[PDB]
């Protein structure tokens, strides 16, 4: 049952707490679907919402810090100085649109049926593994790398230390999300984050809203400008 | 009576009724009790949780209420009384009227009635559109059911203690004497 | 354990007395879950009330004796020196003004030791149940075995293992006299308190407490800056 | 009884026929038929008023002109009411004899609905078999042959659909019509309709 791997995961997580499921969300029939559909959208949601959470958090600290490439670029018109909120903010609307535009492909790669069958895999509601992500082995153009292990370091894996490797995942993706949040949270509500306090600058603007301030309007390309 | 629902470990296991209402009772008359009571209770529930989160500081409806004749959510005030005297009639007609059509078909379209052997409590179509409460078992529903009950019961205390508060002032604590 | 048991141990505790339940509360079924859970949450409330009384009425000695720290508690160009925190005035006046983040860990790493308990998991692992439920009524698990991701030096209770290889009978008298030393503590360090706050009420100790303002039952006093403690402490109570 | 063999039982009313005043008992079966053809076609023409209706209150009209000195947006203006009357004279003729034409050749099937057919079923191309009479077999319903990929228990959930759109639709444009002309008779219609 889908339900008894999660039982089974959730010690592997954690076995002092256990499973803790204290709103049932497992039991509860979303979209109609049974319990073994629900269970996997909920595993994929944790382990993506995880994922994107860590990422989150080391962008974070290379933003607000200061890591930024060389060239040009959208680097070039965020200001200097400017805090992990602003840097966002500032670059440019077309740079915003072009990056929530390559998640959204790649995450319509992860839920066709074409890649994942190409891959001799199912999807996560209906028989798959939660939080797979496909190689671009049915992309039209031949694709160079592939998202997860793109020079294929873990060819070579045991299942058991794959396993564990997603055990801590899970684990890893709820603290990071923790401390994002505790990031964006000191900046709207001061003295929320006890040890954040004088550390995280506060921001004026609805963090929720992507494209909102719009940013600048500029063109960065320089060799084929034609479209200005 | 003693096979109803609604007893819990409040009351003792057995039937408050100290007024000798259920000896009065036949099974219809039961089953009205019961009708009336969850829909009392239902009722109570939506409105001290509306009047607590309008009154209490909530972020209200955003927007206008009526772009004609300039009634804004915010303009409305968060007194519950006052609000519902500012709130234009043709939006308090409108209110009732879609009550009163689902209590008609409530009444009408539960074709095996409460008070002609059915379940009290049973409006068909203001339950559970997105299908939560379809997979738990009798035993945690009658759970549920009782909770519901209890709760409402609650419910109902609470919006009278709100209404005696705006109507007698400075009548129940922890209210303050406007509302 | 059981009534009898529970007489048995009071016997043993002060075989003068025996069993003294003047208001019956070991028949007193609270939590509903028998005689049995409920003398078992008795006697952990009792081993605990002691265990803390004990360490507080040592550390009231020995704060309010001038023999602060010689490092700093706040870290900075201006920081809160364990000197100043003495200088405060009296232990209670040396708590209140704590840094709140200080009181905010202290109260944590301490809550975090309590649901370390409580967890019966751990106390599986580790041998034992919960106090409610057979297991030994006060008894913190092992730190170590209940497997944190990183190797912890030191469990809480003998860290060292001197009491590791003791006699099972050293081990019963050892145990009465934690409960009768800490129902004795517990008087010791409420007569502290009571003699801050009251004057004259613990009449042996006469101007050798120092005097205390606000609610020692309060943990976080004016300078915290957290939600709902100026509101809370806005109203005082004798 | 016919009244007992018809998709337009719905759970609304229960698992039971809605005939509150027994009309549908005190008239024989032809009676019957005529009833079930005219409601569907009440039902019909009120959801494609209703949503015409809707379209002139929302002041959507299209791009171009109603006649050569009229615009769409122009005869829009005032607003769904008067709409019809601001329609030019020619216009309205042209749409009356057009339903004319739709309604002879409808009802010029021998098989019918009171006298031995399916009541509600249009016959799907009207103007087939008129001798001396020629249409491009442009389908009446389903011209491009939707219900075709529909099986039959398919197409008779969405039979029990029609019946309760057009229902709801034979509501709401006389709503809208009795909202305009009362004031304040149906609440939920601001002054623009
Ligand atoms: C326009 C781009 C785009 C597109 C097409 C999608 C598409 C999707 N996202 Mg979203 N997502 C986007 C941008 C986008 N995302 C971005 C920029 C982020 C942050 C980097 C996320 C973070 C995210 C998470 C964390 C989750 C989704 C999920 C989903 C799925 C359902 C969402 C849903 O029902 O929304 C409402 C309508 C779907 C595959 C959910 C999913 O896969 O559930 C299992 C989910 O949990 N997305
Ligand atoms: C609309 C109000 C309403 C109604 C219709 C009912 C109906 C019922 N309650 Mg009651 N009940 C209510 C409000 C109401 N309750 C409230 C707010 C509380 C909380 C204090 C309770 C607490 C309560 C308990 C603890 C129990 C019941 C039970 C019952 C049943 C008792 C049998 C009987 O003859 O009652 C008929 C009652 C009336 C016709 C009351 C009319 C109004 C009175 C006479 C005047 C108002 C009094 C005033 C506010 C003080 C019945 C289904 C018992 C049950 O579940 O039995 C199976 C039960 O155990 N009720
Ligand atoms: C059942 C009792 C009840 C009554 C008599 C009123 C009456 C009023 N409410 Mg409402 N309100 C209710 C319940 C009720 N409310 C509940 C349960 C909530 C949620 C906390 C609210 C939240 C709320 C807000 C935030 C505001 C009002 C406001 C108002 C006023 C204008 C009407 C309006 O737009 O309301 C809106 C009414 C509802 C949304 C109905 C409640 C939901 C019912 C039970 C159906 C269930 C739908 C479900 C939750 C949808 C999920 C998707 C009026 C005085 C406005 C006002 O003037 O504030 C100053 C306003 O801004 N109400
Ligand atoms: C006037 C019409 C009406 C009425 C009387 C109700 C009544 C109810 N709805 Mg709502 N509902 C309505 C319209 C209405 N709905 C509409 C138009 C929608 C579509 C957006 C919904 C979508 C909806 C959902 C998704 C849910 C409800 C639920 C509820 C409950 C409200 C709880 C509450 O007050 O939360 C105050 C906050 C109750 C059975 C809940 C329910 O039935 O739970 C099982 C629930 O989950 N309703
Ligand atoms: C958030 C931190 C935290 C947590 C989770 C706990 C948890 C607990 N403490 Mg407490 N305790 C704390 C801080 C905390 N403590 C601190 C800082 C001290 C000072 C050293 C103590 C000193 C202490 C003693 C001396 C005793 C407890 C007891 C208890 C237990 C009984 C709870 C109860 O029923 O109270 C009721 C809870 C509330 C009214 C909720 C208030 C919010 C429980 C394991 C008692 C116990 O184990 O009894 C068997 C007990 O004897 N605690
Ligand atoms: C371009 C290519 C052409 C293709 C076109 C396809 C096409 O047109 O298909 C035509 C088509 C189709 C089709 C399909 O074949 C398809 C395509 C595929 C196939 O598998 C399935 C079928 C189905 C066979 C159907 C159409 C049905 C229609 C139009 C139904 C319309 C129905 C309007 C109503 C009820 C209006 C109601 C108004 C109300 C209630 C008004 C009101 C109010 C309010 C004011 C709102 C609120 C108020 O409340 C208060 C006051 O509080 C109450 C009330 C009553 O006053
Ligand atoms: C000393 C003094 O005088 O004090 C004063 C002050 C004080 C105490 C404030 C007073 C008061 C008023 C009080 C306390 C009022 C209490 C009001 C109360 C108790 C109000 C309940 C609302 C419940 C709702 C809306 C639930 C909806 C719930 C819903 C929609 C569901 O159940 C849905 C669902 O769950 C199911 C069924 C299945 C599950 O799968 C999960 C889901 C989500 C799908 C008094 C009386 O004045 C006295
Ligand atoms: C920004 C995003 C991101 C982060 C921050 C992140 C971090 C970690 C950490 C560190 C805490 C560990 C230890 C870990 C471990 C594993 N990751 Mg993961 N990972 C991210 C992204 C992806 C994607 C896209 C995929 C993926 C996968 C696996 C598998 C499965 C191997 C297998 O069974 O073949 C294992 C063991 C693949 C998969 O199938 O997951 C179900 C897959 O497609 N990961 N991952
Ligand atoms: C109850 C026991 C206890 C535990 C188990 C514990 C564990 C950890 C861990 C590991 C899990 C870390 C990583 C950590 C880190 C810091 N602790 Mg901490 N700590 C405890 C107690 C106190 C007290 C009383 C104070 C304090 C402080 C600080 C400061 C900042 C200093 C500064 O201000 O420069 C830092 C960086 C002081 C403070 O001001 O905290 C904001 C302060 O007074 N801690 N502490
Ligand atoms: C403030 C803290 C504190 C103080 C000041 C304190 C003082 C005394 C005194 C002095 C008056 C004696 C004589 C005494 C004796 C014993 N204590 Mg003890 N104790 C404290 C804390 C704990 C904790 C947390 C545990 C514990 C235990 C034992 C055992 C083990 C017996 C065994 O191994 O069966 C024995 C013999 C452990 C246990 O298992 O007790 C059932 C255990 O978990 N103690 N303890
Ligand atoms: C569904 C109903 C319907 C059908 C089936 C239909 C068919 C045809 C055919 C082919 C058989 C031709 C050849 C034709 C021609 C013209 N139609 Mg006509 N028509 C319909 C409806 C309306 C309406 C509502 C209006 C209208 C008009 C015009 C004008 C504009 C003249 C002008 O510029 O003044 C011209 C020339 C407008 C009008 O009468 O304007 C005075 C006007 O409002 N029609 N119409």
């Amino acid at each position: 049952s889908a339900k008894a791997d999660l039982e089974a995961f959730a010690k592997e997580c954690n076995p002092v707490v256990g499973y803790w499921d204290p709103l049932g969300l497992a039991d509860l029939p979303l979209w109609g679907q049974d319990q073994d559909a629900v269970i996997g959208w909920l595993r994929h949601s944790e382990i993506k919402h995880g994922r994107i959470a860590m990422a989150g958090f080391v962008g974070y600290i290379a933003h607000a810090n200061g890591f930024r490439f060389g060239g040009i670029g959208p680097q070039n018109v965020v200001p200097e100085g400017a805090s992990a909120p602003e840097v966002w903010d500032s670059i440019p609307f077309l740079a915003k649109l072009q990056i929530i535009g390559a998640i959204g492909v790649l995450e319509h790669i992860s839920e066709d049926k074409n890649f994942l069958a190409a891959d001799g895999m199912k999807h996560y509601m209906r028989g798959g593994k939660p939080g797979y992500f496909p190689t671009f082995s049915a992309n039209v153009h031949p694709m160079p790398l592939n998202l997860f292990d793109p020079f294929k370091w873990s060819k070579n894996a045991s299942p058991e230390k794959k396993a564990k490797g997603l055990v801590t995942e899970t684990n890893n993706g709820r603290l990071a999300m923790l401390g994002l949040f505790g990031f964006l949270s000191e900046s709207k509500i001061p003295g929320s984050v006890p040890a954040l306090s004088g550390i995280i600058p506060s921001y004026d603007g609805d963090y929720m809203q992507p494209f909102l301030p719009t940013g600048p309007d500029t063109s960065l390309w320089t060799i084929g400008n034609l479209w200005a | 009576v003693s096979d109803m629902e609604g007893t819990g470990p409040e009351t003792g296991g057995k039937v408050f009724d100290p007024m000798g209402l259920s000896k009065i009772a036949s099974a219809e008359t039961l089953a009205w009790y019961r009708a009336a009571e969850l829909k009392h209770s239902r009722v109570a529930m939506a409105a001290v949780t509306g009047w607590a989160w309008v009154s209490s500081g909530g972020p209200l409806f955003p927007g206008y209420l009526s772009v004609e004749q300039g009634v804004t959510f915010e303009s409305l005030g968060r007194d519950g009384y006052a609000a519902w005297a500012a709130v234009p009639e043709a939006g308090k007609f409108q209110i009732l009227g879609v009550i009163g059509i689902l209590e008609i078909l409530s009444e009408s379209a539960v074709k095996p009635h409460y008070m002609a052997g059915g379940t009290p409590g049973k409006v068909p179509l203001l339950w559970d559109p997105l299908g939560f409460t379809a997979k738990l078992s009798p035993e945690t529903l009658a759970r549920k059911r009782l909770a519901e009950l209890k709760n409402g019961r609650l419910a109902m205390i609470g919006v009278m203690s709100l209404v005696s508060a705006h109507f007698i002032p400075n009548s129940v604590p922890l209210l303050p004497g406007s509302v | 354990e059981s009534k009898a048991e529970l007489e048995s141990l009071a016997g043993k505790l002060n075989p003068v007395i025996g069993y003294w339940d003047p208001l019956n509360l070991a028949d007193y079924d609270q939590w509903s879950q028998g005689q049995e859970a409920a003398i078992g949450f008795l006697r952990h409330a009792e081993i605990k009330h002691g265990r803390v009384a004990m360490a507080a009425f040592v550390g009231y000695i020995v704060q309010s004796n001038g023999i602060c720290w010689p490092w700093a508690l706040t870290g900075g160009p201006n920081g809160v020196m364990h000197s100043d925190i003495l200088a405060a005035g009296g232990p209670a006046d040396q708590w209140d003004a704590l840094p709140t983040a200080s009181k905010l860990q202290i109260l944590l790493f301490v809550g975090g030791l309590e649901l370390w308990s409580e967890n019966s998991y751990v106390l599986g692992l580790s041998g034992e149940k919960h106090y409610m439920r057979g297991g030994k009524p006060g008894f913190f698990p092992s730190i170590k075995k209940g497997g944190i991701p990183h190797p912890v030096p030191f469990d809480l209770f003998d860290p060292f293992g001197l009491s590791k290889n003791a006699s099972p009978e050293k081990k019963a008298k050892g145990l009465l006299a934690e409960i009768n030393n800490g129902r004795l503590a517990m008087l010791g360090i409420m007569a502290f308190v009571s003699e801050s706050k009251v004057p004259g009420s613990v009449p042996a100790l006469a101007g050798k407490i120092a005097p205390y303002s606000g609610e020692v039952m309060a943990p976080f006093a004016a300078s915290d800056n957290l939600p709902f403690v100026a509101d809370m402490l806005k109203s005082p109570l004798f | 009884a016919l009244v007992d063999s018809m998709e337009g039982v719905g759970e609304e009313t229960g698992g039971q026929i809605w005939d509150p005043l027994g009309i549908s008992e005190a008239v024989s079966d032809e009676a019957v038929m005529w009833f079930r053809a005219s409601e569907l076609k009440h039902g019909r023409v009120a959801m494609l008023a209703s949503v015409g209706y809707l379209v002139g209150a929302a002041k959507i009209s299209f791009p171009g002109e109603l006649a050569k000195g009229v615009t769409f947006a122009s005869v829009a203006a005032n607003g769904p009411y008067q709409a019809w009357d601001a329609v030019p004279q020619a216009g309205k003729l042209q749409i009356l004899s057009i339903i004319l034409a739709l309604e002879w050749a409808t009802e010029a099937k021998k098989p019918h609905y009171m006298r031995g057919g399916v009541p509600g079923k249009i016959e799907q191309l009207p103007f087939d078999g008129i001798q001396g009479l020629w249409a491009p077999k442009i389908k009446f319903w389903d011209p491009l042959n939707f219900t075709g990929a529909l099986s039959a228990e398919q197409k008779a959930r969405k039979r029990k659909a029609e019946l309760k759109n057009g229902r709801l639709a034979m509501i709401g444009i006389i709503s809208f019509i009795t909202g305009h002309n009362l004031p304040g008779s149906v609440p939920a219609l601001d002054s623009s309709f």
